[PDB]
DNA sequence: AACGGCGCCCGAACAGGGACTG
DNA sequence: CAGTCCCTGTTCGGGCGCCG
């Protein structure tokens, strides 16, 4: 006889053929035998935990670790087993609430409800699949099992339920004080408020009993009523915020966990530190395999980190939001693939920075790297703030202009305007779209024998041109970019160039930059170089102008 | 006091558990106002984790419409409850409708609203609404009554449309009704005046029993196609030549009689590109000959009414995209141009929407279905765009190509 | 040694189309 | 025509950070 809970239960069925967890203890120390026997015994008297006996066919062992730097310890279990079995939970955890997307507020309360998932109940038919024996010594009592009557910490659904459950508690006080703001993440509560502290310390208390209605309890012990306060790993000040001090370990010997972590912690830190690359750390996590293998620091992974320590000494800070004033994002190009940018509403006011580093393509340029940096830029704003910021870029609008109206994809970059800091995104060469008077047309071909991996590459022109060029160890792929580089090699400034190759034109076409090629490069130099070049394409195998020629040439 | 029809996935299919998309603030505000004037009315109740399944969720304006609506992305629950609109309760397509000279568009999608929904389906329906900034846990909800955007809806109340309809088509024998989701196609002969007359007339017989007052206007008989076209030029180059051999040839996939012999012919040797050469005899021949081909139509082309439809788009500049809708690759039942939609020469993401709503409603005219799309654009970016720009009540299916274009077969 | 959420940078596995070979 | 290859793309799971 266990008195029913005021919170609502959440029916929790399992998956249709399976039956309940039937895994074996785990032997541990004596340390956690001491620190558990106590435990079921009080949550036995509380009724959060009931005992059961042979009738329930089932068991779950229970290791457990302690708390973080605090006297207490924390009650784990392996339901691991017990998970496969559940049914599937639909999360309502969307994201992570950011400082930069608070309001202002003249009052703020941080509360945190003691025993979470120890003060929600479980559901009736779901409390036999939940058996666990607690042994008082390690060889000797057999021990008494209990059961759970409350969520366990470690079940794949005690997440889902206490946040669903906590949203409709907090509903009808919410239907009640519509001013007041209230974040809710797992258990931690952020109550806000533009009342005077006097009258805002009286909704809290009328919160903390409203709570304490349903079993809820919010002791003073983790109670914050005064800045900073520490909320969602960040400092929470009266007009601005910032994120705890982050510490980067430096060793003499890097290893593979090493650099993980310091690169997960750049990646952290780069949310209001502008300027934190990290394309050279991450650069030394390719290939190798073991974890426990040291690393040298490259020259360039070395000036990178001693760039990022130096960004971290300076302390910053984010402001908050203003939903009276504009968004403003603005975004640098740092080289190699690598961008960064700052989201702000006033000059040097940044709510947030970030950085954008993907490659994604075998070739691409900085028009496309800058087009996906502010579609990177755009959802995270509407995440955080609902709405796209105006961008500021350092692109020409004549530049992006040329750009969009002649690619063959749809592309937009929303409202934006033209910031000068250099450098500059531009396109570094543009193709002809008629073919040029004067200038010596050369048609090139190439062709690679499967097998041997042998193959040719060269061109005729009109003028009499010609040249052949065996290759050793290619494709036809690679023949047909390298006839096109001999072409660019051997002519002026202006050339026509005539291929078959729909692989080497559809690359060179998107005006890439920079690729993952030797060969593509190659090209890219050459291209930059002339004045003027018009590829045009013809089929293959027609017996048209001179691409028949070169075509015996090659093959 | 209606029994309800009781509704089953597809055999060894689960429900549908799509993650919702973050929303705009505006939008997330309009849907929490019509959800809880829908939670308040029973149409809609609030549900716990325990449900697995959900789909997406956000809201529209449609055209000239300042009125927020409620759109469900369904496409993925729709797919797994095929067996059901489509062959136990089918709606039938009217081959007239395409004929006639105006064809008004009608959201009757409220109607569903009134006919309960199958106890065991109503977990399918589950959507969760954000909040920004992640403020408060996802709410979610499940609907009790017939779903707007769902293709179970207008099959379920096809009986009861029928009815409803019954009267008017009595009276208008010449008139033709097609309902195609939430909408209902009208059409008919009658001039401008007399066919907005008996649109009115039927409006008031829906009205015996928040967007009816809408109604976009087709007119299918002034829709146009766009055929393969060639260059007419008084002279030609090598390069001009070697264009035209190249389009004629992939032109030949789809009409076979196409020759480029006596072309081809003209490009013997290794001339430069601009050096301008002259037609001879028998090459003006072989040229007009593939004119009158592409004239002619295609052999052997038809609908078949068990494929799935299929549309390409490309991007040809200057506000102009082509498309084309097939079945089997180069059998083009339809090939057309649009040109100087909204966002001409600023923004491709919304001319791309526009076309992709013109092609579906088109499709849903002279066939009765939606076809799978190729968007020649990237998948972060349209996926970041096209529901600023989205004004249909239903959505079509999608993937995303990359054909960089070789030679400009559809526009020159 | 547990659960859930989000982000990054990583590699292996898989899909898809031009092009050559039997 | 099948069956490969070459090349490039997406998907997914795990490493790390962070929250509870
Ligand atoms: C930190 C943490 C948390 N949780 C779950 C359990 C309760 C809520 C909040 O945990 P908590 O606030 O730190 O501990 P709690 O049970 O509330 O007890 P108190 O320390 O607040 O009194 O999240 C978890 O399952 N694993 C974890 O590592
Ligand atoms: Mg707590
Ligand atoms: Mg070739």
């Amino acid at each position: 006889m266990v008195p029913i809970s005021p919170i609502e239960t959440v029916p929790v069925k399992l998956k249709p053929g399976m039956d309940g967890p039937k895994v074996k203890q785990w032997p541990l120390t004596e340390e956690k035998i001491k620190a558990l026997v106590e435990i079921c015994t009080e949550m036995e008297k509380e009724g959060k935990i009931s005992k059961i006996g042979p009738e329930n066919p089932y068991n779950t062992p229970v290791f457990a670790c302690k708390k973080k730097d605090s006297t207490k310890w924390r009650k784990l279990v392996d339901f691991r087993e017990l998970n496969k079995r559940t049914q599937d939970f639909w999360e309502v955890q969307l994201g992570i609430p950011h400082p930069a997307g608070l309001k202002k507020k003249k009052s703020v309360t941080v509360l945190d409800v003691g025993d979470a998932y120890f003060s929600v109940p479980l559901d009736e038919d779901f409390r036999k699949y939940t058996a666990f024996t607690i042994p008082s010594i390690n060889n000797e009592t057999p021990g008494i099992r209990y059961q759970y009557n409350v969520l366990p910490q470690g079940w794949k659904g005690s997440p889902a339920i206490f946040q669903s459950s906590m949203t409709k508690i907090l509903e009808p006080f919410k239907k009640q004080n519509p001013d007041i703001v209230i974040y809710q993440y797992m258990d931690d509560l952020y109550v806000g408020s533009d009342l005077e502290i006097g009258q805002h310390r009286t909704k809290i208390e009328e919160l903390r009993q409203h709570l304490l209605r349903w079993g809820l309890t919010t002791p003073d012990k983790k109670h914050q009523k005064e800045p900073p306060f520490l909320w969602m790993g960040y400092e929470l000040h009266p007009d601005k915020w910032t994120v705890q001090p982050i510490v980067l370990p430096e060793k003499d010997s890097w290893t593979v966990n090493d650099i993980q972590k310091l690169v997960g912690k750049l990646n952290w830190a780069s949310q209001i530190y502008p300027g934190i690359k990290v394309r050279q750390l991450s650069k030394l996590l390719r290939g190798t395999k073991a974890l426990t293998e040291v690393i040298p620091l490259t020259e360039e992974a070395e000036l990178e980190l001693a760039e990022n320590r130096e960004i971290l000494k300076e302390p910053v800070h984010g402001v908050y939001y203003d939903p009276s004033k504009d968004l403003i994002a603005e975004i640098q190009k740092q080289g190699q693939g690598q961008w960064t940018y700052q989201i702000y509403q006033e000059p040097f006011k940044n709510l947030k920075t970030g950085k954008y580093a993907r490659m994604r393509g075998a070739h691409t340029n900085d028009v496309k790297q800058l087009t996906e940096a502010v579609q990177k830029i755009t959802t995270e704003s509407i995440v955080i703030w609902g709405k796209t910021p105006k961008f500021k870029l350092p692109i020409q609008k004549e530049t992006w202009e040329t750009w969009w109206t002649e690619y063959w994809q749809a592309t937009w970059i929303p409202e934006w305007e033209f910031v000068n800091t250099p450098p500059l995104v531009k396109l570094w060469y543009q193709l002809e779209k008629e073919p040029i008077v004067g200038a010596e047309t050369f048609y090139v071909d190439g062709a690679a024998n499967r097998e041997t991996k042998l193959g040719k590459a060269g061109y005729v022109t009109n003028k009499g041109r010609q040249k052949v060029v065996p290759l050793t160890n290619t494709t036809n792929q690679k023949t047909e970019l390298q006839a096109i580089y001999l072409a660019l090699q051997d002519s002026g400034l202006e050339v026509n160039i005539v291929t078959d190759s729909q692989y080497a034109l559809g690359i060179i076409q998107a005006q890439p930059d920079k690729s993952e090629s030797e060969l593509v490069n190659q090209i890219i130099e050459q291209l930059i170089k002339k004045e003027k070049v018009y590829l045009a394409w013809v089929p293959a195998h027609k017996g048209i102008g001179g691409n028949e020629q070169v075509d015996k040439l090659v093959s | 006091p209606i029994e309800t029809v009781p509704v089953k996935l597809k055999p060894g299919m689960d429900g549908p558990k799509v993650k919702q998309w973050p929303l705009t603030e505006e939008k997330i505000k309009a849907l929490v106002e019509i959800c809880t004037e829908m939670e308040k009315e029973g149409k809609i109740s609030k549900i716990g984790p325990e449900n697995p399944y959900n789909t997406p969720v956000f809201a529209i304006k449609k055209k000239d419409s300042t009125k927020w609506r409620k759109l469900v992305d369904f496409r993925e629950l729709n797919k797994r409850t095929q067996d059901f609109w489509e062959v136990q309760l089918g709606i039938p397509h009217p081959a007239g409708l395409k004929k006639k000279k105006s064809v008004t568009v009608l959201d009757v999608g409220d109607a569903y609203f009134s006919v309960p929904l199958d106890e065991d389906f109503r977990k399918y329906t589950a959507f969760t609404i954000p909040s920004i900034n992640n403020e408060t846990p996802g709410i979610r909800y499940q609907y009790n009554v017939l779903p707007q955007g769902w293709k179970g809806s207008p099959a379920i109340f096809q009986s009861s449309m029928t009815k409803i309809l019954e009267p008017f088509k009595k009276q208008n024998p010449d008139i033709v009704i097609y309902q195609y989701m939430d909408d209902l196609y009208v059409g008919s002969d009658l001039e401008i005046g007399q066919h907005r007359t008996k649109i009115e007339e039927l409006r008031q017989h829906l009205l015996r029993w928040p967007f009816l007052w809408m109604g976009y206007e087709l007119h299918p008989d002034k829709w146009t196609v766009q055929p393969i076209v060639l260059p007419e030029k008084d002279s030609w180059t090598v390069n001009d030549i070697q264009k035209l051999v190249g389009k004629l040839n992939w032109a030949s996939q789809i009409y076979p009689g196409i020759k480029v012999r006596q072309l081809s012919k003209l490009l013997r040797g290794t001339k430069a590109l601009t050096e301008v050469i002259p037609l001879t005899e028998e090459a003006e021949l072989e040229l007009a000959e593939n004119r009158e081909i592409l004239k002619e139509p295609v052999h052997g082309v038809y609908y078949d009414p068990s494929k799935d439809l299929i549309a390409e788009i490309q991007k040809q500049g200057q506000g102009q995209w082509t498309y084309q809708i097939y079945q089997e690759p180069f059998k083009n039942l339809k090939t057309g141009k649009y040109a100087r939609m909204r966002g001409a020469h600023t923004n491709d993401v919304k001319q791309l929407t526009e076309a992709v709503q013109k092609i579906t409603t088109e499709s849903i005219v002279i066939w009765g279905k939606t076809p799978k799309f190729k968007l020649p654009i990237q998948k972060e970016t349209w996926e970041t765009w096209w529901t600023e720009y989205w004004q249909a009540t239903w959505i079509p299916e999608w993937e995303f190509v990359n054909t960089p274009p070789l030679v400009k077969l559809w526009y020159q």
